[PDB]
RNA sequence: CCAGACCGUCUCCUCAUGGUCAAUCAAGACUAUGUAGGGAAUUUUUGGA
């Protein structure tokens, strides 16, 4: 299976970044992780390139149009790759 | 396993690909559109199931031109592979 | 709890007026009233008519309009 | 002339090449070749010579201070793998094994063109050595590119008849007696794609002198272009009861199309005047792999009852 | 095939804004694996309704705030 | 720039790599991880902005990448 | 009760009206045959740009990913 | 045989074969060739022989650096004699080895490519290169060489 | 200059000869030899039989690649001989002969050439069809007259003196008898396992079946008979027929040389129907296929394979003839399917296609000139006038006469019935029904006519009744029809209790489109 | 060796006493590297 | 069947591939793969010859290429009509 | 030295195919076979320029 996607299902309750097409970045906790890669997340703030920043409760974002997800600096090695 | 896509070798010759097959058989120019406002001619050669098709004698023309102006612009190409996302209509002329 | 596979049965069933909407353009939607049963979102629409909506008198024919290409259902 | 052969080297070989030549000779024979007149043994040399010819597994006639010992020893080693500290050894041993393969090739080739069975057959198994750089007691697994190290080692350790294992059909079977039950199924892919063949031959004579040979030639093995490359040369010697000289022989390309089919192979030969007057209980058809270890498949060409007009 | 997990989000209005500056608001009724989402509001961006219930298609749906937390 | 004559997406793993997006928004991370869509996750990602004449710079992510909007990924310099 | 696919069954060997998403052109003709991916073939093609049209084209071939709908 | 308006290399037209001694030299020539004629797109191989009847990479390739035995092997088979009716530019790497037991092979190809060649007849291109040493005459007169081709050059 | 492959060796003194070329430049060739114009002629294989009188025979190359075992098999000495073969002409008290060899085959030539030929008998391998046949004449009836037969042969007296080449180790009067024994119930023991013959103790007796009798009647092999038998099942394809009929012991003589297998591939792009997954490539039964389509579509063939076409072509008739009446005989309504099929390869037109092609000497220009007044079938050009056909074809002289033939010998037939008792019908008893056919016009000769079809043939029909839905057949006959009009008895059983909508075809087997039919319906008590 | 086990037979020719398929022990021990 | 195994077989050659967005780039082919996910060794660039901004190794992603021209100009057809028939040995 | 032009020297991913292991009341990681497929139309590689 996919590393990424192992990645991304281990770091479950990090504080995981966004940014969408239209280029909407986020920055909030992380709810869950599945096979397609669908991120539902907590306390999101919303930050978009308009400039009408946002503070929000939840958001659940579609993964297919997803450009990137950022993850913190911690689960670089380990325990993921061997 | 085999029959599942050997009967799919049919499916070309009935369908909508019908067109394109018979003029790949017996070689005739075709006017191939694209996305980006794009006129492209030329002959059949190769064929296949998703229209990543193979061409001779490909002429191009098309504009590079920032408004408010149309410039045909001309180059030969020849044996190209055009991707088969790119091709919305094809025909053959007499 | 409705299912969209069971939805297009429902549908089928009882004949509901729809408002169809695009992906390109956003002002014209398409209206009238979904008929088919697919496995895809492909589904054939009896009576479409395409109105522009605001941000108007515009008729059309009968349409099976595409499984990429459909916005909203309604019913 | 094909093989750039000096005339010295050429007729060395004529006289000293015979009927009823053995394995220890032909080394002899190999070292004895004008292409190492200038070669000569070296104090330097001298204790890895020392070492070596204790441990040897062809035996020498020769000894350390000769020259073609040494050449033969080197010659054994190239065969069976061994890289070198003392490089003088290292440097004779690279030109060997740039010109080893060409001069036994020419020797197997001269016996052939003679006619004679002790030594072709021998000599043909030394080509294959010298071509792919093993034994025959190490097994035709170790030319395989994709087979395992530990998996080669545990076949030369466990003394058993090659044949045995190809003759092994499940893969299950094949795991359990190679002492790992890794790796087993690939063992069996492999297995499959080493050559097999179902050998038969009807003899049958067409007048008194004259002979017909009807052979069937199966060809089991499944093809891989990677492995075996562009075709399989099986060379086919019809060889006397014993197995002194040669009847008749021939080169046949077993191509890809052919693997599986049933190939027939049509010959003839004419006999001597003793032998048509009493004649033998079989002769020995026998189709060996110039590429593949082993292989070496040989069948009895029956001759009871056989009755000439 | 995976489930997106949508039972989190069941009777709960959402702030929906799908693909091309549209603000669509609707209670989520039933979803699915394509993320065909079954919902039973829909008014426009001020705000003006048209029509009660909605299903909207997977592909044309990308952020969903939820109003209820 | 020094790169060599390497064969497939795995001999190399481990490399600083520019790459680029849809839009034209140009990166640089370190490729940590494969996958079937090169769904390559970045080491720590400078994404960069040109606009529709220069290019300009940020540092917010350390990233997995989605591999729908990439177009082609280009070495810059290896680590060690 | 009338499919999708059933209806675009019935249209072949009649009259066919198809839109594009890009570069959005009225393609009339009547239609000849359908796959099971929704490619289209027509017969006696005009390229209607918006009304007018660019040239009278004859036997041709369309896409199904640039199509929007099929009526008369 | 390649054009100089039209940049389409002939490739099949020409073939080049280059005799220089050593292997260890032809390798290094070999690199020298392949620096040198990039532009044009040409394949600078030296001899992969092995069997005879496999020997078609040598017809595919257009430049060849050969050693001399090796040379000799290909070209005296019978099915390898297309090659040298293509080869148009025979190049001999230092001739000075006839002195030598090994020049005797080099004499022996020069024979063959004069003498063997008849059924076809036209004559390649023979370029002798070599340390500088006396009775050049009769150097000259074995390879068909005039006062325009003899370029004697002292030390 | 046809073909134009033959002008610049020819220009240079150096003449081209193979098979199945343009007769009158073949005429030209020879006389171009003959005259003293041409010094130096190239000639293939299989003109050996074209004996143009040389003087020095170069013989180059003795080993002919075939792709039967996908290997080159050597020139058999017959070949050699009928080429040297040819005495020297000019040079009187002279002859010369250029044998080019391989060292194998030395001492194989240098012998048999020089020294006679021995002779020897191949019996051996085709004794399962002769015995068959020789059954089905009833001259065996038991396992000594095979024995007896063997006797007056070659077989028998070839292998007193040469034992050992057949198998024989014993040599002596009884135990070459047991061997013979032997032999035969092998032989036997094949044919019991397939539908031909049968055996009962009571010396003891011997009789054939429906399929050894049909084999016996079209002189095709045991082997063959045995495939078509293992394949052919009751709601069968025409293509699966087609594949049946390709897969043959006949084939063996067709030669697919060098070169052969990837044209045929090429070629395949442009046939109607494809081959079967689970058979090999390089075998002639796939060459079969692809040649067999390759005249129903009128393609554009090379001169090699014109004449694999021709050596197929002299096979198929008995085959497809077989193939029709083996399904006959299992009792099966595609039948039809075969008829049709056969129809065809007298022809050389598919069913579906186009009537108008079947024709001699039709193309695509004129077929729009054709259906401008409405003709679909054949029978509306018989009522035309030669105003009309005049405007029609455009054509030589020859070709018109031809087209003239075709058009009377091919005769407007009606189809009438009379049954015995529509009343008393009952089930399963041989219920007789006369069948009285018509002709338009009594023929002077039953010939056929056909361009692509070189080898001449007398026209038949085949009566037939089966049930379509079931698709089991109930009645058949085959009938030559000489006279104009005539009556035919067909004796067959008739089915279960009940309703039955049973429906006579009239197909004839040359022909296509005169499939003339009536339904008709009966109630069996 | 057993003395008393069963072994499928064939016709071929026979090898010599101290042929390389009677001795492969030596062979091994020649491949472990004797000069180290 | 399809005309992606046409460019599996083409190891080390040349191609100028225009890409949707429109880029030229003289580069080596090496492995073409089913998912047309091809390896440049060399590459020349001109970003949106002008403006040049070229690197020399990329690893193209295969939704990107429109047209591919021109490694060698030769037709060399179908293989897997081959295989399916001769492996049908024995029963 | 010796086989090579009538001829696919070389594969990134999912599934199945049988042998293994790491194991819990019926599920995952690895060599190998290409005998399977890759517009599973929407979560990616075949169309939002």
């Amino acid at each position: 299976n996919g590393i990424p996607v192992k990645l991304l299902n281990e770091a479950q309750g990090h504080i995981v970044s966004l940014e969408l097409t239209t280029g909407a970045t986020y920055r909030g906790k992380l709810v869950e992780s599945e096979d397609s890669m669908n991120v539902q997340l907590r306390d999101v703030i919303a930050t978009e390139p308009q400039g009408a920043v946002t503070h929000m409760d939840q958001i659940f974002v579609r993964g297919s149009q997803i450009k990137f997800i950022v993850v913190p600096d911690l689960l670089k090695n380990a325990p993921l790759f061997k | 396993r085999a029959e599942l896509e050997e009967l799919e070798e049919f499916e070309f010759k009935h369908g909508p690909m019908s067109l394109i097959n018979d003029a790949m058989v017996t070689r005739t120019p075709v006017i191939i559109s694209l996305r980006n406002n794009h006129k492209i001619i030329a002959r059949v050669k190769a064929f296949d199931r998703h229209c990543n098709m193979v061409l001779e004698n490909v002429k191009e023309l098309w504009t590079e031109k920032k408004g408010k102006n149309v410039i045909n612009r001309e180059r030969f190409i020849s044996k190209l592979f055009l991707r088969g996302d790119s091709v919305i209509v094809v025909l053959k002329t007499p | 709890m409705v299912p969209p596979i069971n939805c297009i049965f429902n549908f089928l069933q009882q004949q509901t007026p729809v408002t169809i909407w695009l992906f390109e353009q956003i002002g014209i939607r398409i209206k009238g009233k979904i008929v088919g049963f697919d496995e895809f979102m492909n589904v054939v629409i009896d009576e479409a008519v395409e109105i522009p909506v605001n941000s108007k008198g515009t008729p059309l024919g009968k349409i099976l309009l595409k499984g990429d290409n459909i916005t909203l259902i309604t019913s | 002339s094909s093989f750039y052969i000096n005339h010295a080297s050429m007729d060395v070989y004529n006289r000293e090449l015979d009927e009823h030549t053995t394995q220890i000779d032909l080394f002899r024979i190999f070292s004895m070749s004008e292409e190492f007149k200038y070669v000569s043994v070296r104090y330097e040399e001298k204790r890895e010579l020392k070492q070596l010819l204790e441990k040897a597994p062809i035996p020498i006639r020769e000894d350390i201070d000769d020259p073609l010992a040494k050449v033969n020893v080197l010659l054994q080693s190239y065969f069976s793998q061994l890289k070198f500290e003392g490089f003088a050894l290292n440097s004779d041993i690279v030109f060997i094994h740039q010109n080893a393969g060409r001069l036994l090739r020419a020797m197997f080739e001269i016996c052939l063109k003679r006619g004679w069975g002790h030594p072709t057959r021998m000599l043909l198994n030394l080509c294959k050595s010298a071509t792919t750089k093993m034994w025959p007691t190490n097994c035709p697994l170790r030319q395989f590119k994709t087979c395992p190290v530990e998996v080669i080692k545990r076949l030369e350790a466990s003394t058993v008849p090659w044949g045995d294992y190809l003759q092994l059909e499940t893969p299950a079977e094949v795991g359990r007696a190679i002492r790992s039950e890794k790796y087993g199924k690939q063992v069996y892919d492999l297995l499959k794609r080493f050559p097999k063949m179902s050998v038969t031959c009807n003899a049958q004579p067409i007048t008194r002198s004259v002979m017909r040979f009807n052979i069937e030639i199966i060809a089991d093995w499944i093809w891989d272009m990677n492995v075996h490359g562009s075709l399989e040369p099986f060379l086919l010697m019809l060889e006397d009861t014993d197995g002194d000289s040669i009847l008749y022989y021939d080169v046949l390309f077993i191509t890809p199309d052919i693997v599986g089919h049933e190939f027939t192979l049509s010959f003839t030969y004419e006999l001597k005047q003793h032998n048509q007057n009493n004649l033998p209980p079989n002769f020995f058809l026998t189709l060996i792999s110039e590429n593949w270890w082993h292989s070496e498949f040989e069948i009895p060409v029956s001759f009871n009852g056989f009755k000439l007009p | 095939v995976s489930t997106p997990e949508l039972k989190k989000y069941m009777d709960k209005k959402i702030l929906l804004n799908i693909n091309g500056s549209r603000k669509v608001a609707g209670i989520l009724r039933g979803y699915d694996i394509f993320l065909n989402v079954v919902l039973d509001d829909a008014m426009e961006i001020n705000n003006h309704q048209l029509g009660l219930q909605t299903v909207i298609r997977g592909n044309s749906i990308i952020s969903l705030e939820a109003l209820d937390a | 720039i020094q790169v060599a004559h390497s064969s497939r997406l795995a001999n190399l793993i481990d490399y600083k790599l520019r790459v680029l997006t849809q839009d034209g928004r140009v990166y640089i991370g370190q490729l940590m991880a494969f996958d079937k869509h090169m769904n390559l996750v970045l080491n720590e990602c400078i994404e960069e902005r040109v606009p529709k004449i220069k290019v300009e710079k940020r540092v917010l992510g350390l990233t997995i990448l989605r591999g729908e909007q990439i177009l082609s990924t280009v070495v810059e310099d290896k680590p060690l | 009760p009338v499919n999708p696919k059933p209806f675009l069954k019935g249209l072949v060997n009649h009259r066919v009206g198809v839109k594009l998403k890009f570069n959005s052109t009225e393609y009339r003709g009547t239609l000849v045959s359908t796959d099971n991916y929704f490619n289209l073939q027509l017969n006696e093609a005009e390229e209607f740009v918006a009304g007018v049209s660019h040239g009278t084209l004859g036997e041709i071939f369309i896409r199904c990913n640039n199509v929007l709908y099929i009526r008369e | 045989h390649y054009n100089p308006k039209t940049k389409k290399l002939n490739l099949s037209a020409f073939k080049i074969v280059y005799i220089a001694p050593l292997k260890a030299l032809v390798q290094e020539q070999v690199r020298e060739f392949q620096r040198r004629l990039a532009f044009l797109g040409i394949k600078v191989a030296e001899l992969t022989g092995d069997s005879r009847l496999s020997r078609k990479q040598i017809d595919e390739t257009q430049v060849l650096v050969s050693t001399p035995e090796k040379w000799d092997i290909t070209t005296r088979n019978s099915n390898n004699l297309a090659i040298v009716e293509l080869v148009r530019l025979l190049i001999i790497d230092e001739i000075h080895l006839l002195h030598d037991d090994r020049g005797p092979v080099l004499e022996s190809i020069v024979a063959r490519t004069f003498w063997a060649s008849k059924y076809g007849q036209e004559y390649p291109r023979i370029i002798g290169l070599s340390a500088t040493l006396p009775n050049y005459e009769d150097v000259g007169r074995f390879l068909r060489v005039p006062k325009e081709g003899l370029f004697y050059f002292d030390s | 200059l046809t073909d134009g492959h033959l002008r610049a060796p020819l220009k240079h003194g150096v003449g081209i000869l193979y098979k199945g070329m343009a007769s009158n430049d073949e005429r030209i060739v020879k006389r171009l030899y003959e005259y003293g114009a041409v010094s130096v002629l190239l000639i293939s294989k299989d003109c050996s039989a074209f004996a143009c009188k040389t003087d020095e025979v170069i013989i180059l190359g003795t080993n002919l690649y075939d792709g039967a075992e996908h290997k080159y098999m050597p020139y058999t000495i017959n070949e050699l001989l009928e080429m040297v073969g040819l005495a020297s002409g000019n040079d009187s008290m002279a002859g010369k002969v250029l044998i080019l060899t391989s060292h194998n085959m030395k001492a194989y030539y240098k012998k048999f050439l020089i020294e006679p030929l021995p002779t020897e008998s191949y019996l051996q391998y085709i004794i399962h069809d002769t015995l068959n046949n020789e059954i089905a004449n009833s001259i065996i009836q038991s396992k000594q007259d095979c024995v007896d037969w063997f006797t007056y042969s070659y077989f028998y007296r070839r292998i007193h003196v040469n034992p050992s080449y057949y198998g024989v180790r014993d040599t002596s009067p009884h135990g070459i008898s047991v061997f013979l024994s032997n032999l035969v119930e092998t032989c036997l023991n094949d044919l019991v396992e397939s539908s031909f013959i049968e055996i009962d103790d009571t010396t003891e007796i011997i009789s054939t079946l429906s399929n050894g009798l049909i084999a016996s009647h079209y002189g095709v092999s045991f082997f063959t008979i045995q495939s078509f038998v293992s394949s052919l099942s009751n709601t069968s394809t025409l293509k699966n027929m087609l594949y049946v009929l390709s897969t043959a012991v006949e084939f063996e003589s067709v030669p697919l040389r060098k070169g052969d297998r990837a044209l045929l591939v090429k070629l395949s792009k442009r046939l109607p129907l494809r081959f079967p997954e689970h058979t090999s490539s390089g075998s002639v039964s796939f060459k079969v296929f692809l040649l067999l389509q390759a005249y129903f579509s009128r393609l554009e063939l090379p001169v090699d394979f014109q004449n694999d076409l021709k050596d197929i072509l002299e096979k198929v008739v008995p085959l497809i003839n077989v193939v029709v009446d083996i399904l006959s005989a299992n009792g099966y309504l595609n039948a039809t399917t075969a008829m049709d099929l056969a129809q065809m390869l007298i022809q050389g037109v598919w069913d579906v296609d186009n009537p108008l092609r079947q024709i001699p000497h039709f193309n695509n220009k004129i077929l729009e000139k054709c259906k401008e007044i409405n003709v679909e079938t054949v029978y509306d050009i018989m009522a035309l006038e030669d105003e009309e056909r005049d405007e029609i074809l455009t054509l030589t002289d020859s070709q018109l006469a031809q087209v003239a033939a075709f058009v009377n010998n091919y005769p407007n037939v009606e189809l009438t019935y009379s049954l015995n008792n529509s009343d008393s019908l009952i089930s399963g008893v041989k219920q007789k029904i006369t069948i009285q056919l018509t002709r338009d016009v009594e023929p002077e000769n039953l010939q056929v006519t056909s361009e692509k079809y070189p080898f001449d043939k007398l026209e038949s029909w085949w009566l037939v009744l089966g049930e379509v839905s079931k698709k089991e057949l109930y009645a058949i006959k085959k009938v030559t029809l000489n006279k104009e009009t005539q009556q035919y008895e067909l004796e067959f059983d008739t089915p279960t209790s009940g309703k039955h909508n049973l429906t006579i075809w009239c197909v004839c087997d040359s022909y296509l489109d005169a499939d003339k039919e009536l339904s008709f319906e009966i109630n069996v008590k | 060796f057993n003395q008393e086990g069963d072994y499928n037979f064939k016709y071929g020719i026979p090898l010599e006493f101290y042929n390389e398929m009677h001795r492969p022990v030596h062979f091994l021990q020649f491949s472990e590297l004797a000069g180290d | 069947m399809k005309l992606v195994n046409f460019l599996k077989k083409l190891r080390n050659e040349q191609v100028t591939i225009e890409l949707k967005n429109g880029t030229t780039v003289w580069g080596t082919l090496q492995s073409v793969s089913p998912q047309m996910n091809a390896i440049l060794t060399d590459v020349k660039l001109t970003l949106p010859s002008d403006n040049i901004a070229s690197l020399q190794y990329i690893n193209i992603r295969g939704n990107t290429i429109r047209q591919i021209i021109l490694p060698d100009s030769l037709n060399l057809d179908s293989l897997l009509v081959d295989q399916k028939q001769l492996n049908s040995l024995r029963r």
